[PDB]
């Protein structure tokens, strides 16, 4: 109980040590095309296991094809933490992430 | 009528160049006019009128110039020493360690003719913090530094490391390496941990800068 | 003209899930005994290739 206190302090001090901050952040603003692929290809996932979609599937069976609809308009409730070779990270929103 | 001996008072001269050009690059104050030194002018200061040179005259002190001070605090004075001897002794050698020591010297640039016994190299690592490096006066015929796939190594600041490592988030050995004993280092006088910028020329991008840590 | 005795599709194979080897737990080898397409050391270099991760799982 008391060794376990500490450990969730250690965990948690580490892990805001690592967080790159809003203001902070220097990756580019382009969503990459592996991000794009996992974004997809997850809320698919998600789609397929009956999770409350944000956009309107007129007679769409596919979960791609729906994943794809709610990227395009931007509804896709999903951060990418965006990994340096230190182990920090950028949390970034798929929002906010430029998409061509 | 002259055998070999005028090949032998170029290769000197060629060899008195590069050291001046290395003292110059590393950060100490040499003129441009004592590098671009013809061999006449070299005959006429460092040779007798019998037409042989003496090594003995030609060694030199060399301090840090006002922009080097500004960079690098710690940096001191630099003695350059031609040994006449062709064979350098464990006695020879002992002198010039003391001679450092006495006239408060931080770095001692010692040119060999042939060779150096091992019992007095061994004598080099052996005063801290000042540093010894020996170099070969047929090695230092021609400046490594101005050949074409050479690029310009610069060493950096304890802050320019400091700020490259925090960039790009790198540990001192996370870094491209740079062997202490590379022809390089050995030039600019690297000491491990040391960082040096590479300026090197892509036929793909053009001036490109890379790093290296002399380990 | 003149009819070639060989007949080219003898290898053709379909497997979605047939039997394993006990020790490895993978397809075991055998086109007829409903066995497994291996994907070699290249073909993983190629899936490292396109960068993607989840066709290589």
């Amino acid at each position: 109980p008391e060794d376990f206190q500490q450990h969730e302090q250690i965990r948690r001090k580490t892990l805001k040590e690592k967080a790159i901050p809003k203001d902070q952040r220097a990756t580019t603003p382009y969503m990459t095309k592996y991000e794009r692929a996992r974004i997809l290809g997850t809320r698919a996932l998600q789609i397929s296991m009956n999770a409350p979609v944000f956009v309107d599937l007129e007679g769409e069976t596919d979960p791609l094809r729906i994943a794809m609809k709610e990227l395009a308009e931007k509804k896709i409730p999903l951060v990418i933490r965006r990994y340096l070779p230190d182990g920090s990270f950028e949390d970034w929103s798929v929002e906010e992430l430029i998409v061509d | 009528m002259d055998q070999e001996n005028e090949r032998n008072i170029s290769r000197l001269w060629r060899a008195f160049r590069t050291v001046k050009e290395m003292v110059k690059d590393r950060g100490y104050f040499i003129t441009q006019e004592e590098v671009e030194l013809p061999l006449e002018d070299f005959k006429a200061k460092y040779c007798d009128s019998m037409g042989r040179p003496q090594r003995k005259m030609m060694s030199f002190q060399a301090n840090p110039t006002e922009e080097s001070i500004s960079k690098f605090p710690d940096m001191g004075s630099l003695w350059v020493e031609f040994c006449d001897e062709p064979s350098v002794g464990v006695k020879t050698m002992k002198t010039f360690v003391i001679h450092i020591q006495e006239k408060n010297f931080q770095t001692g640039i010692f040119v060999y003719q042939n060779n150096i016994t091992p019992s007095a190299m061994k004598l080099v690592p052996s005063i801290p913090p000042a540093t010894i490096e020996t170099f070969n006066e047929a090695a230092l015929v021609v400046n490594i530094t101005h050949h074409e796939l050479v690029p310009k190594h610069i060493r950096l600041s304890s802050d320019e490391k400091r700020e490259l490592l925090k960039r790009y988030r790198l540990k001192e050995s996370q870094l491209p390496r740079i062997q202490r004993a590379d022809p390089v280092a050995l030039y600019l006088g690297l000491k491990r941990g040391e960082v040096v910028k590479i300026i090197r020329k892509s036929e793909t991008s053009g001036r490109y800068a890379s790093y290296r840590i002399c380990m | 003209y003149q009819r070639l005795r060989h007949m080219v599709n003898d290898k053709f194979q379909v497997r979605s899930t047939g039997p394993v080897n006990s020790l490895t737990m993978q397809p075991v080898k055998g086109r007829k005994r409903h066995g497994g397409i291996r994907v070699g050391e290249m073909e993983r270099d190629a899936l490292i290739g396109h960068g993607t991760s989840f066709l290589l799982q």
